[PDB]
């Protein structure tokens, strides 16, 4: 229900010439976190005399599961990556992160 | 499910249990900036004045 | 009893008593005022400085957390002549299960 | 100051963690779930006797960072700093001041970050 | 600079006769953080040229710096237990976490 990543930031070079003393500066960090909610679940049961009485069929039902999983982590992949479009980086941290892109091509008349 | 409302949630806390209380996973995994390379090395001749003047 | 079995003289220490089969241990530790190293949350109020008797458990009433442990450390200052000494040490105290704690205030 | 309320305190705490683990989840390009959850946040600290909030509707420019920042420090305040055992075990003057500063700076950062 | 101690509650016990179905009970938890704020320190120079015509009261000095700490740390371990004395406890770890005990007691000292 929770993973963490830390960020940092960027310094910025300045200049001394003979006997100025130097001025420090620091350098602000945040954090981002990824949280577990839901399981995801595919649940067929089999009577035994139906079993019994006809051939096995449970290879092809796995197949079907794994596609429909596969179907919905690729796509779950491509719903976050078309979201995180709008983030709008923290002012603290410019420099090392930009924000995200998002380009109109208004121009797509099918 | 046949328990509901009288599972113990491990780490979810509260009075009816319903609050988010997680160990937030940290790998030692900091990003920063992208690094850049100056190319200006091979472009201009390099002179020393170390030491010298 | 018999501390020593010759001459005249008295030797006590004020240590432990054991009263109720648990033992009196004495300090002299307790607070009066505000004035704690670790200031703005162990001020000692007027009413907590009448709690002077505390029953706990010796195992499970209180947690110390240390980031840097107790630190004497000689530098030499070249800038001013100076051997200064610093001797610092950063930590926090906490009562985990405040329930097994027994003060006594007492009233004047 | 104004939580002084026994068994209700945990509940504060407790929302104010459930929002700075839902919330700051979903930084990542704030929309109108974010929203309503805070909104619905703010309502029940209507209800609870602090102060008082407007709905919103949007969010405007770089204060989500601050809105964020300050989650995450009414999360580490309720829980752990004045509820929960710390330096001081109970709540008094000072951590319930401290408390409800902290919630007023939430409040100021989701008005400030909220149109 | 936190540390984590985790609370959990207990559970009843029930009984069973023949075919009685058994009931199943849940158990509430909760969190405890401790956060580490300042630092305790003392600083002690000596000139140079007070050390060259004098012999060291270095190590000296460092034992009455123990002494003082430990002191401190006594000290500070006391206000924690005294100032937990009016600690109520939640609702959903009481059998097993109780409310902080006050005794009052009245003596004439003089």
């Amino acid at each position: 229900n929770t993973y963490r990543i830390d960020r940092l930031n960027t310094s910025s070079v300045k200049g001394r010439t003979s006997g100025v003393a130097l001025e420090p500066t620091p350098v602000r960090n945040d954090k981002m976190l990824i949280v577990v909610d839901t399981v995801l679940y595919i649940r067929n049961p089999i009577d035994y005399q139906d079993d019994w009485t006809a051939p096995d069929f449970l290879t092809e039902m796995g197949q079907n599961n794994g596609s429909e999983f596969a179907e919905v982590f690729d796509q779950a992949h491509l719903i976050q990556l078309i979201k995180g479009r709008s983030w709008v980086a923290p002012a603290h941290l410019k420099p090392a992160f930009s924000d995200g892109i998002e380009i109109e091509a208004t121009i797509d008349s099918d | 499910t046949d328990y509901a409302g009288n599972l113990t949630r491990p780490h979810w806390g509260g009075a009816a249990s319903d609050v988010d209380i997680h160990l937030e996973v940290y790998q030692n995994e900091v990003d920063t900036r992208f690094q850049y390379q100056a190319m200006f090395l091979g472009l201009s001749s390099q002179r020393s004045v170390a030491d010298r003047s | 009893k018999d501390w020593g079995d010759a001459n005249a003289n008295g030797y006590k220490e004020r240590r432990a008593v054991l009263m109720n089969g648990i033992p009196v241990v004495e300090c002299t530790e307790f607070p009066d005022a505000g004035t704690h190293p670790l200031g703005s949350a162990y001020t000692v109020t007027a009413d907590d400085a009448k709690c002077r008797m505390v029953t706990f458990s010796k195992s499970r009433t209180l947690v110390t957390v240390e980031a840097k442990p107790f630190t004497s450390r000689i530098w030499d200052d070249e800038q001013n002549f100076a051997n200064v000494l610093d001797c610092y040490a950063m930590y926090q105290v906490g009562e985990r299960r405040p329930d097994t704690a027994a003060v006594v205030k007492f009233n004047e | 100051a104004a939580k002084a309320k026994d068994k209700q305190y945990e509940i504060v705490g407790k929302a104010q963690n459930l929002l700075k683990q839902v919330q700051p989840l979903y930084n990542v390009g704030f929309s109108t779930t974010a929203l309503d959850l805070l909104n619905a946040y703010f309502t029940y600290m209507q209800a609870q006797g602090f102060a008082t909030t407007r709905a919103g509707t949007g969010f405007v420019s770089d204060g989500a960072k601050l809105a964020r920042l300050d989650n995450m420090l009414d999360q580490v305040s309720k829980t752990g700093y004045v509820v929960l055992t710390g330096t001081g075990a109970p709540i008094g003057e000072t951590s319930g001041t401290a408390f409800d500063t902290s919630f007023t700076a939430l409040r100021a950062a989701f008005l400030a970050a909220t149109t």
